[PDB]
């Protein structure tokens, strides 16, 4: 059939006109196939014979392939078919579910009478045709089809609030909490409703009846999981092999808690041949091992119960890696996940924990429409001390502590006031812009003054290297005075991990100390003390 | 009435901004409002043939229970700029900032009475999303003047003038200013008189259909950069001092530090108080107390607001067109984001009263955090431009 549904007005882009592509010559074999095919279609009304616009038609093994590249580029834009895809964990438990697939979706929907002329094509030796329904490779078919299928369904939905329907392309997923008996009844009432609108649908060939495989998942009426993951177990591994493995693992991490892929992803670093063998390292070996362990016994997820709250827990595992579970009833996980994004060059566990909470909160809004309550391995005290002193505004939804080691904590605090009886280190650093030669030194109030030479360094680095010096030849308590806002900023953010080799070194020293105080004064302003150091640090090599 | 034709800045196309995900309560809120706005023909469903989109949100009236609909037309406003700014601009009265009292009244509902040019409606499409993307998503477009669009007040300007004429003629000293959805009404009357005058104005508005939240501009003064008064002055305390003064030297011409800058000791060491230093210190703070000489407002340039978190519920901010050349500075004083959202509305409001335009904000926060929570505490009908910054150790400076 051809749905008796109003058509969607469609036009071409602004200053453009219909396509006028030349029909390249075909062989007798192909020309005959097209004629048999088009005739068959002509009888059902899908196309009509015409007597100015052209689009090339091909034929391959016998199917008709219309190349709509020209028309598609000249066809207006449509609003996206979907903002996202439903996540299983967000689905409600369902008693009966069946899948109906629409017979000839596109061909059963009329095409705006005024646009058909642009879909004109020809069969060489010429016979000319144009479309009356939505063409296969056309840019507006998916949008107009879904849009049309939604109007067709409204009337039925209204009359059946008890019936849930999800349209995904060609298929229709119909679920309800009714009995398989009264459910199938209702299904038929629906097929008939669709038939009254030009849409044919299976009789008893209903691919229906879960277990259902969809989007990489396997949904049962009582639960869901991802489709069977199977790790190869090869003797050698090519870049391509690792990439496939990392993909499956990441896919499994939605419900299999604790999946880890940091060691494996490390190998894929550095532009490298897709078919090249990459020897696995011990760490990658162990990681691949742990994962195999996790994957041996099947894990399933539960469906959402709108009436209960969401509880999200976040565990720390390894550095920069976070795992989390979201459940409603203790340990019957709805969904699972992991966070690892670095985000910046220098950061600490509290910042990282706050980011993960952000990911989960957003993810939660999308899936369930509400934020969960968190259980974090951090003390209200550690959090409060960090929220208060950090310059950046930070928030975090209702949470509670949960003693699940490794607990999160700050690894060192910077005094707010100068330490008394502590040696003051005035540090500075210079560097010649052409020779890259530098000198990182310091001068204290106790008369000590060291000045090491550096090779191939930036001006920022000597400033960072100078602070590293003051921390080495220093006691457990020290007051440091720098003129580097750059250094100040990094350190004042209390990072506990960095991509800078020097910064990570400075962190080790900072953790060992028991009292450190940083201060800043302007550079080259002869500030009492900074000048003295500046004197020997810039003497030559600048 | 005959609709006014609207054009986009040639070369620019309609908005295609994605809809940020909403929480359940906000979605239910939105379908009730949209369902009711449809029956009344104010908006009408649209299909996929409309490629445009503008995000929508749901806020709480004025801290009440009634959910108000809020549309983010920041994009569409930008692509309509010359139309509402030059073609049909609305003059901003210099006197308003002077007035002893200013009342802000919401006249937004008044726009749903004027129809929108049929050729411009497509650009106002918005989408009500669904939880977990389980249903396609309801799409609509406006048939009448939408509220967060700056074109609305420009067009309705003709009617507002006839409606206010009588009241204006009778009260020559009351200043009325319109700014996208709100009416600013200022007077120098004693509060009672003022509040009474506001009531009388509402009565005029009641006809046509189309204490109310009061501001006191005249009691708005700059936040000076502060220098400790101390009485001790350690080596550290005077280094911090010399540092801050060093800053205020690239701004506030005249700030002298020389006769102080010259005062390898330990940070703990306290030091004697210098002669002229006392004089200089005093003369420095004598300035920094009054506007940076030389800085003026350029009506053709953007205004931008920067906010620093001073900890313990304290936020400082500055408004400027060129970095460090402050037109105004101030302060504000339990979620960090709630305070921040509060400060942003205060600053925007002051900014509208004073210059007649909103400033672009440099927000000391993570993008994802702000975008997830700002609507949670927002209550104004406009939405300012904003970018996210990493506050430099310029928080000590205070400006
Ligand atoms: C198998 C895919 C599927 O059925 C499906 C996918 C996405 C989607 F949004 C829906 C509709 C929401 C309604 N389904 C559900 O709420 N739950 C549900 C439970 C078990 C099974 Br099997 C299918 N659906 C679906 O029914």
């Amino acid at each position: 059939p051809i749905s008796p549904i109003e058509t969607v007005p469609v036009k071409l882009k602004p200053g453009m006109d219909g396509p006028k592509v030349k029909q390249w010559p075909l062989t007798e074999e192909k020309i005959k196939a097209l004629v048999e095919i088009c005739t068959e279609m002509e009888k059902e009304g899908k196309i009509s014979k015409i007597g100015p616009y052209n689009t090339p038609v091909f034929a391959i093994k016998w199917r008709k392939l219309v190349d709509f590249r020209e028309l598609n580029k000249r066809t207006q834009d449509f609003w996206e078919v979907q903002l996202g895809i439903p996540h299983p964990a967000g689905l409600k438990k369902k008693k009966s579910v069946t899948v109906l697939d629409v017979g000839d979706a596109y061909f059963s929907v009329p095409l705006d009478e005024d646009f058909r002329k642009y879909t004109a094509f020809t069969i060489p030796s010429g016979i000319r045709y144009q479309y009356n329904v939505l063409p296969q490779g056309w840019k507006g078919s998916p949008a107009i089809f879904q849009s049309s299928m939604t109007k067709i369904l409204e009337p039925f939905k209204k009359q059946n609030p008890d019936i849930v329907i999800y349209q995904y392309m060609d298929d229709l997923y119909v679920g309800s909490d009714l009995e398989i008996g009264q459910h199938r009844t209702k299904i038929e009432e629906l097929r008939q409703h669709l038939l009254r609108w030009g849409l044919t649908t299976p009789d008893k060939k209903h691919q229906k009846e879960p277990p259902f495989l969809w989007m990489g998942y396997e949904l049962h009426p009582d639960k869901w999981t991802v489709q069977p993951i199977v790790l190869p177990e090869k003797d050698s591994w090519t870049v391509n092999d690792i990439q496939k493995l990392v993909g499956k693992l990441n896919w499994a991490s939605q419900i299999y808690p604790g999946i880890k892929v940091r060691q494996l992803c490390k190998l894929l670093r550095g532009t490298k041949a897709l078919t090249e063998v990459i020897p696995l390292t011990e760490e990658a070996e162990l990681e691949l091992a742990e994962n195999r362990e996790i994957l041996k016994e099947p894990v399933h997820g539960v469906y959402y119960d709108p009436s209960k709250d969401l509880i999200a827990e976040i565990q720390k595992q390894g550095q920069g890696q976070w795992t989390y579970q979201i459940y409603q009833e203790p340990f019957k996980n709805l969904k699972t996940g992991k966070y690892a994004r670095m985000r910046g060059a220098h950061t600490n566990d509290v910042k990282q924990l706050t980011e993960a909470v952000q990911k989960i909160t957003t993810e939660s809004i999308v899936i369930w429409g509400k934020t969960p309550k968190f259980k974090l391995p951090i003390q209200k005290e550690t959090w409060e001390t960090w929220w208060t002193e950090y310059w950046q505004a930070t928030w975090i939804p209702e949470w509670e502590f949960v003693n699940t080691p490794p607990l999160v904590k700050l690894w060192y605090q910077l005094e707010k006031e100068p330490i008394v009886g502590a040696e003051t280190f005035y540090v500075d650093g210079a560097a010649n812009r052409e020779t890259k030669l530098g000198k990182a030194g310091y001068v204290t109030n106790k008369g000590r003054q060291k000045v090491v030479p550096l090779t191939n360094t930036t001006n920022q680095k000597t400033q960072l290297q100078a602070i590293y010096l003051a921390l080495q030849d220093s006691g457990l308590e020290v007051n440091i005075v720098t003129d580097s806002q750059y250094a100040l900023g990094i350190i004042q953010a209390q990072p506990d991990k960095s991509e800078s080799e020097l910064v990570n070194q400075i962190i080790e020293q900072l953790i060992k100390k028991e009292k450190v105080y940083l201060a800043w004064v302007p550079a080259h302003k002869g500030i009492g003390g900074n000048e003295q150091v500046d004197k020997l640090v810039s003497a030559g090599i600048r | 009435i005959e609709t006014v034709p609207v054009k986009l800045k040639p070369g620019m196309d309609g908005p295609k901004v994605k809809q940020w995900p909403l929480t359940e309560e906000k979605i239910k809120a939105l379908v009730e409002i949209c369902t009711e706005m449809e029956k009344e023909g104010k908006i009408s469903k649209i299909g996929p043939e409309n490629p445009y989109n503008t995000p929508v949100f749901a806020i709480k009236k004025k801290d009440s229970t009634k959910w108000r609909k809020l549309v983010d037309f920041r994009e569409l406003n930008k692509r309509t700029q010359d139309f509402w700014e030059v073609q049909l601009g609305i003059p901003h009265p210099a006197g308003l900032k002077k007035k002893k009292s200013v009342t802000v009244l919401d006249v937004g509902d008044a726009y749903f009475s004027v129809p929108l040019d049929e050729d411009f409606r497509k650009y106002t499409a918005f989408t009500i999303p669904s939880i977990n993307n389980e249903t396609p998503g309801i799409r609509y477009q406006y048939n009448v003047l939408p509220q967060g669009w700056k074109g609305s007040p420009a067009i309705f300007q003709s009617s507002m003038t006839k409606i206010l004429e009588p009241f204006k003629k009778q009260n020559p000293d009351i200043v009325i200013y319109q700014y996208m959805d709100d009416l600013y009404v200022g007077s120098d009357l004693e509060i009672g008189q003022h509040r009474t005058k506001i009531e009388e104005l509402r009565q005029h508005l009641l006809r046509w259909g189309l204490m109310g939240y009061e501001l006191h501009p005249d009691k708005w003064t700059v936040q000076p950069i502060v220098l400790p008064e101390k009485d001790s002055w350690t080596v550290n305390d005077i280094q911090k001092l010399v540092g801050k003064l060093n800053w205020a030297s690239q701004i506030y011409p005249g700030i002298k530090v020389r006769q102080l800058c010259k005062l390898t000791k330990a940070l703990t060491e306290v030091i004697p108080l210098t002669e002229e230093a006392e004089l200089e210190l005093a003369e420095n703070r004598e300035i920094l107390k009054e506007p940076v000489h030389g800085v003026y407002y350029d009506p053709s340039k953007d205004l931008i607001a920067e906010i620093q978190k001073q900890g313990q519920g304290q936020w400082t901010y500055q408004i400027y067109q060129e970095p460090f050349k402050n037109l105004k500075t101030g302060k504000y004083a339990t979620n960090d984001v709630k305070q921040l959202t509060e400060a942003v509305q205060k600053i925007t409001t002051e900014s509208i009263v004073i210059w007649g335009k909103t400033p672009k904000f440099k927000l000391p926060i993570q993008k994802e955090t702000w975008e997830t929570w700002w609507t949670e505490y927002w209550q104004a009908t406009w939405i300012p431009e904003w970018e996210f910054v990493n506050t430099p150790p310029l928080v000590k400076l205070w400006y």
